[PDB]
DNA sequence: GTGCACTACCACAAGCACCCAGGTGGATGTGGAGATA
RNA sequence: CCACAUCCACCU
DNA sequence: TATCTCCGGGTGCTTGTGGTAGTGCAC
């Protein structure tokens, strides 16, 4: 999802670019730039609420925070301060959580 | 030098603000990188703020900036407020007239509004700008004409509609043309021809009846300008008249320029007298603010802000953060932004005027202007783009649940404090504690560096601090002067969650070798802090007076009872009473013989041979006497315990004991209980008369036998009898050897059947349903009752088996004595957790047959680990929730101090003692818990004898006198008891001794200066954390509850009439019948033909506290408010007091609003002691009898805590915003009483040590004072 | 932090705790000479060498 | 003197600003396009 | 220098 | 061409608006 987000950000900008561009032997540089994708991607792995420091105590700690699931996110999905409902188990986590 | 006594806020002037600053910033240049010298004039100019380099920096911290602006803008506070201060000062709109006159372009227009446009004169309308652009001049119309074309009109012919000025032109309107060779100019003017001299040039407007030229001869008709056009030599004359323009907030100010207090606030009063309350509401409504102008000096001209206020740089500093980067504050890009967008404006209206482009940069300064200022009330102006983090305003400073207020009221930063884990202290004493030797020396180090000083260990401070920097350099005499320093000072320990007054107590540090704080296990309790991780705060006060205070009166040795309630919190823990409880256990097995043994004289040979045998066990169940009793009698105690020293008898064995008087048949552990009593204290009648040794020591007989002893013997022996109770419970816990095994886990195996027997009928009710006869609701009912007591017979039958068969079982014992458990616990372990709760609320059909003795099944853990879930997550937000209420609670009542003499108050309150309805209709005595929480500590309001005694007027009921009324209302002598209550007392800020009582953590009468208002609100908070809640939320906040239950508002009976579509329950009285309607699910409790009386619930259900107060009046409302207050907390096992609930609910009905006005207005609510004291100034006091008719006010928790007199609490409280703006319409000098005050300000408090009957006590020995007071005899010649 | 481990909190639950009792003092000293008051602290810190 | 419509008052619905326990420890994060040098 | 944001924990 | 600089959930409140009954004009 955060690739495609960049990936659309850089057909923006190609799209831009070819707007202005008046000759057509540019394929290369002057249509894509890897600034955009590339920022979207760093973003994403570094300061993500779901990226997260890994938890090397043991090894225990580290598989069971790699098998951990999350109901929160980047914000429009879940949120802290309100979510009495839907912290209750349901009697489909039988088996499953 | 003076004393700070009052605190005025109100408004700025412009003159003000430029006397506040010391010159004017014009760039928008912090700080450039290269030069770390301040760039420019701008925000952190050198000489428009102080110097940079060490008079010391400071001066940068209050020396303020100004900008001024060149065009005016208006504060936010005052236009975007729910109330529009501007908007309710003129006649305009808050919400749209207001803001598109601020903002948008729209005119406001006062003096001339004669001229006619289809509406008649205008006065102050609000017209868009296009309207008035035609009005203001006339109406114009512009047609090119195409050259070598001759139009059919001349240069001065009239033109109606449809009239054909050319081969293809043709107007719209009635006016006259103007010819050009070249275009047409279509003009709604009045045209004259003249031929002499011009009385009037060009420019100049005209009224009717006024000379035009030419003399009399040429007059003016309308409104309008005059043109003179020498070319055809006419008059032309438009039906424009001068008339203002003027837009955005300078038009405001204009209005505010105009606008005198005087004249609007008589037209306001006349006004407002005739009509009904409809307008009146409204008028009052403005005319408080426009006499808030008034009276408050600061008239509302600058209500607007022309200059805008700097802050000083170091309240906005910019700091290197790494590499040359700045971190700086949202303020410091609010003001760059600011005077970039002046400067811009400047030079804009300096170079050109283009009209638009002019308007939409107004908009823009005003937006800026408006960010600054407060951020969010219009859009969200952001950071640079990338980062959409909205810029913190000053209002965000200000208000937030981390704003200024929020960490000034707090002193969130301490010097002299440290914190670490806890564990258990069990050597140390009850005053004492132990603390770390490194973390010890660290806190007490300018003490620890003057006492090396004072000897020869460093020869200066410097020597000593850098000796102590590194940690190898410590010596054996370091630590012998750190032990010296800290002999007698007193530390303060603290929890993290401070739920009540016992959060915070003193103790006697003692130097101990670890990383751990050792404390005393008997404050387990008082803070809620056991040993499984928990941490703990320390702190050193450094003042001699700070040291006595808390020597004295937050000493954990003098504060062993509660101040919610009489129940002692320095009681034995869980182990002590273990321990004690085994060591006063009596043992029996079996008997095996004939217990007959009173007749014969010859059977003690004969039961003694028997017990030689195994015919009878040492401890028979005999008729009389066991053969312990008999075999074994001992001359004095010590004999008894040497006996048992020796194994020949346990401690748990019946034996005959000659004691001090009488010959007891007891057992050797009771008598060493006794004698455990009798040597922690002095005297042994006292502490064998303080005792009953006839009984296993459970957790309530050692919290009676705690408060005996402290009532009998005061402080130092009751720290003692504790101390020794604390050791020899450990003791006797760890020699007894009480263990949990698998099988101390017994299953009774009656229970069994007893399944059988359920599942049988299970089954029962199984084929019950499937023949027809139950529904599903039935079903479930019946399912939930007969699981529900088969789960109740199944712990009887556990605890029977037992008490029958395994007395001494770890989990009975446990369970027996207070130390851990319940039964349910104990059935959950042994017999079964079968009932579990839906996430929905409602309970699961099938319950869980197996426990924990046995496995549990994958489904039965799946079930309950819904349980645990709902269980966290309620504590998780129940906890919010009670700490939200606990700090309405305290702000609402931190006002009330006890600061007194004694009010003559010929008032009180008829406590009952019957319970009004357990039944439809009976009449039976209270329990006992509720008649003591009650009456325990009131003060009798008249004397009363009830039986045979002679309780005088003006005693404090101790607990003796409560049993005594207790027993007599048993006998049926009285049923109300009247006291003494605070809700009566005269006290301007408080109650008075008298009136609050007699309940402390000690026993004695309350001292005078104490603040019981905010240990009432703790005492109140902190149960509800360990709590139902919705409903004390709904209760202390007034609120309509939606169950309500429908009342009567004037006696009368009962008329009952069963129509299907709604019942009607008429109030039938001599003159008049009232009609109430009652839906089907109003379930009531009245019969037809009933008396029913004021305020008498109809219908079962809540009851409206407003309507209540209406309909019966201020006393009964506040009995109601302060009964279902207790009910929700005894229904919790929570023992509190009335006199918090009290205090509360006075606080909470503290206002009154007049009816018949006086020297204010009516319709308006303030408190009832300030129209008490304004009554009594007029009637009596001064001349003319003015009857201020009031009624009392009931309003919630929050709203009687918002409207205060001071503002600094109601600020610090819930909303800066709108407490500051009313604060700020009229200079509201707060005094300074209340303690919330007093903490912002950080003097010294008026409760406690700082009240003025205690805060000066002149101390003098005894011969200075002889020496003076022979100066005084000598001063007395002869 | 890093250089010093940095004042305790009293916030206001700890401060309520503390006007419950009679200590008027103990508190003037702590939201004052112990917090804030920078000429205070100094001057304390003086005295108490 | 009564039938009719009228206009001021009231219960109900909608838009809006404001609340949402205390304390502690640790960790990582804070620029991309235009314009002028 | 410690500002703010995000995340993970610990004690109630 | 390089570097620097510009590009929600719940409660109390207010207001509104058609509803509703007192009262003004016509039968
Ligand atoms: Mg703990
Ligand atoms: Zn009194």
């Amino acid at each position: 999802d955060q690739f495609r987000v960049g990936l659309a950000r850089l057909a923006r900008g190609v799209r831009e670019r070819m707007l202005m561009g008046s000759e057509d032997s540019l394929t290369p540089a002057k249509l894509v730039n890897s600034r955009p994708l590339e920022a979207a991607i760093r973003e994403f792995f570094s300061r993500s609420q779901l990226s997260q420091f890994k938890d090397e105590t043991n090894p225990l700690s580290s598989l069971r925070h790699k098998r951990r699931i999350s109901a929160l996110g980047p914000g429009g999905l879940t949120r802290e301060r309100a979510g009495f409902d839907v912290r209750d188990v349901h009697r489909t986590h039988y088996g499953r959580i | 030098k003076k004393e700070v006594r009052k605190v005025r806020i109100a408004l700025a002037s412009p003159e003000k603000i430029r006397s506040w600053s010391y010159g004017e910033v014009e760039k928008p240049e912090t700080i450039n990188y290269r030069t770390l010298k301040p760039e420019r004039d701008g925000l952190f100019d050198e000489r428009i703020f102080g110097p940079i380099k060490d008079t010391k920096s400071i001066v940068r911290r209050y020396r303020m900036g100004h900008i001024e602006l060149a065009t005016p803008a208006a504060h936010i506070w005052f236009v975007k407020d729910v109330p529009s201060k501007i908007g309710t000062l003129l006649d305009l709109s808050a919400t749209e007239l207001e803001q598109v006159l601020y903002f948008s372009k729209y005119i406001v227009l006062d003096p001339k509004g004669a001229i006619l446009n289809g509406v008649p004169v205008e006065k102050r309308q609000l017209l868009t700008d296009e309207e008035y652009r035609e009005l203001r001049y006339g109406k114009q119309e512009t047609y090119p004409l195409p050259p070598g074309v001759d139009a059919l009109v001349k240069d001065g012919e009239e033109v109606v509609k449809g009239q054909e000025l050319a081969p293809g032109v043709v107007s719209r309107l009635d006016g006259v043309a103007l010819y050009r060779f070249a275009s047409i100019l279509v003009v709604k003017a009045r045209v004259y021809p003249f031929e002499d001299d011009v009385e009037v040039s060009t420019g100049d407007r005209v009224a009717p009846g006024d000379v035009l030229a030419d003399g009399g001869k040429v007059k003016s008709d309308v409104y309008g300008r005059v043109e003179v056009d020498l070319v055809r030599n006419v008059v032309r004359v438009v039906e424009s008249y001068d008339i203002d323009a003027r837009m955005g907030a300078e038009a405001i100010q204009q209005l505010l320029k105009e606008l005198d207090l005087e004249a609007l606030e008589k037209e306001l009063l006349e006004e407002m007298k005739h009509p009904s309350r409809a307008r009146r509401a409204k008028a009052r409504k403005r005319l408080e603010v426009v006499r808030a102008f008034l009276d408050s000096g600061n008239r509302p001209e600058w209500m607007i802000l022309e200059a805008v206020p700097v802050l000083p740089p170091d309240l906005r500093p910019m700091v290197q953060v790494d590499g040359g980067r700045f971190a700086t504050s949202d303020l410091n890009d609010l003001y760059r932004r600011l005077i970039n967008r002046n400067n811009r404006l400047k030079k804009l209206l300096a170079q050109g005027a283009p009209e638009i482009i002019i308007r939409n940069e107004k908009r823009m300064l005003q937006e800026a202007v408006d960010a600054l200022l407060d951020n969010g009330r219009r859009g969200a102006p952001v950071t640079n783009p990338g980062s959409d983090r909205p810029l913190r305003s000053l209002t965000d400073i200000l208000s937030g649940k981390q704003g200024r207020f929020r960490q000034n009221l707090l002193g969130k930063r301490v010097d002299y404090s440290g914190r670490s884990v806890i564990v258990v202290g069990p050597q140390l004493k009850l005053h004492q504690c132990g603390l770390p030797k490194r973390m010890a020396l660290e806190l007490f180090k300018p003490f620890l560096l003057k006492k090396m000083e004072e000897k020869g260990i460093a020869p200066n401070v410097k020597a000593a601090r850098r000796m102590l920097e590194r940690q190898r350099d410590i010596k054996d005499e370091v630590w012998d002067a750190l032990e010296e320093v800290i002999h007698g000072k007193v530390v303060l320990l603290n929890r993290a969650p401070t739920l009540h007054r016992l959060g915070i107590q003193a103790f006697q540090p003692v130097l101990v070798e670890g990383q751990s704080i050792q404390l005393h296990p008997l404050v387990c309790e008082a803070f809620n802090a056991d040993f499984d991780g928990d941490q703990m705060a320390v702190h050193v006060p450094l003042s001699s007076f700070a040291q006595a205070e808390a020597r004295i009166q937050m000493l954990s040795a003098h504060n062993l009872l509660s101040p919610a309630s009489g129940e002692p919190l320095a009681k034995p823990s869980r182990d002590i009473i273990l321990g004690l409880y085994y060591i006063t256990q009596v043992r029996k097995e079996k008997k095996g013989a004939g217990l007959e043994f009173a007749t014969p004289e010859e059977a003690l040979a004969a039961h003694e041979r028997g017990e030689v045998a195994l015919n009878a066990p040492i401890k028979v169940a005999g008729r009389e006497t066991s053969v312990g009793r008999l075999k074994y009698v001992f001359a004095n105690p010590d004999e008894a315990l040497l006996a048992v020293a020796h194994g020949i008898v346990d401690l748990q064995d019946v034996v005959t004991v000659r004691y001090m008087g009488k010959r007891l048949e007891t057992s050797p552990g009771r008598i060493l209980f006794a004698r455990i009593v009798a040597e922690a204290v002095e005297d042994e009648k006292v502490a064998w008369e303080l005792i009953q040794l006839d009984v296993p020591q459970e957790k309530n007989s050692l919290k009676d036998l705690v408060y005996q002893a402290f009532l009998r013997l005061g402080m130092e022996k009751t720290a003692r009898l504790l101390d020794a109770l604390k050791y020899y419970g450990f003791t006797f816990s760890t020699t007894s050897g009480i263990t949990i095994g698998i099988d101390d886990a017994v299953i009774p195996e009656e229970k069994k059947q007893y399944l059988e027997e359920a599942d049988r009928k299970l089954l029962q009710i199984e084929q019950a349903y499937e023949m027809g006869f139950l529904t599903d609701r039935e079903r479930y009912d019946q399912i939930l009752q007969l699981w529900t007591e088969t789960t109740e017979k199944v712990t009887q039958a556990v605890f029977k088996n037992f008490e029958e068969n395994y007395p001494f079982n770890p989990l009975y014992v446990m369970a027996q004595s207070g130390a851990r458990g319940n039964p349910q616990q104990i059935r959950q372990l042994c017999g079964l957790r079968g009932l579990m709760q839906k996430p929905s609320g409602e309970t699961f059909e099938v319950p869980v047959r197996s426990s924990f003795r046995e496995g549990l099944t994958v489904l039965e853990y799946f079930i309950s680990s819904h349980g645990a879930r709902k269980g966290g997550a309620d504590t998780a937000l129940r906890t919010a929730d009670s700490g939200y209420l606990t700090r309405k609670l305290v702000d609402v009542t931190h006002e009330i101090v006890v600061r007194e003499a004694d009010c003559g108050t010929t008032n009180y309150i008829s406590v009952p003692l019957f319970q009004p309805d357990e039944v439809t209709r009976s009449l039976r005595l209270r329990k006992r818990a509720d008649i003591e929480a009650g009456l325990y500590g009131r003060v009798l309001a008249r004397e009363v004898e009830v039986l045979g005694v002679r309780l005088e007027e003006g005693r404090y009921l101790s607990m003796d006198d409560v049993h005594l009324l207790i027993k007599a209302a048993e006998a049926g002598e009285i049923q109300e008891v009247p006291v003494r209550s605070p809700l009566t007392c005269q006290t301007r800020y408080g109650v008075c001794q008298k009136c609050y009582g007699y309940d402390l953590s000690m026993a004695r009468p309350v001292s005078i200066g104490e603040a019981v208002g905010i240990v009432a609100a703790q005492s109140i908070g902190e149960p509800g954390t360990q709590l139902g809640l919705p409903r004390v939320i709904e209760l202390f906040e007034a609120r309509r509850p939606k169950a309500k239950a429908v009342i009567s508002e004037i006696d009368g009976v009962v008329r009952i009439e069963e129509t299907e579509e709604k019942l009607s329950v008429f109030v039938e009285s001599e003159g008049f019948s009232k009609e109430y309607k009652l839906p089907k699910e109003a379930r009531l409790l009245v019969k037809d033909g009933d008396y029913v009386e004021a305020g008498q619930p109809l219908t079962r259900g809540a009851i409206d506290p407003h309507q209540l107060l209406e309909a019966k009046g201020p006393e009964a409302v506040e009995r109601y408010l302060v009964e279902e207050i207790q009910k929700v907390y005894r229904a919790q096992g929570v023992k509190l007091h009335d006199k918090h609930i009290e205090i509360v609910v006075r606080q909470m009905m503290k206002y009154v609003e007049v009816t018949d006005p006086g020297d204010s207005r009516l319709l308006e609510g303030q408190v009832l002691e300030k129209w008490d004291v304004e009554a009594l100034n007029e009637r009596l006091i001064a001349e003319g009898k003015t009857p201020v008719a009031w009624k009392p006010l009931l309003m919630g928790v929050t709203k009687s805590a918002l409207s205060t007199k001071s503002w600094l609490s109601a600020a610090s409280f819930q909303n800066t915003t709108h407490v500051l703006t009313e604060a700020a319409i009229a200079g509201k000098k707060d005094e300074l009483i209340g303690l919330k005050e007093n903490v912002i300000l950080g003097r010294l408090i008026p409760a406690g040590t700082g009240s003025d009957f205690v805060r000066f006590t002149q101390v003098v020995d005894q011969k200075t004072l002889k020496a003076i007071e022979e100066a005084r005899k000598e001063a007395v010649e002869a | 932090g890093k250089a010093q481990f940095g004042g305790q909190r009293f916030g206001e639950m700890e401060v309520w705790a503390l006007e419950a009792y009679g200590a008027a003092h103990t508190l003037q000293e702590m939201l004052t000479l112990k917090s804030d008051d920078i000429e205070g602290r100094n001057a304390a810190y003086e005295a108490i060498i």
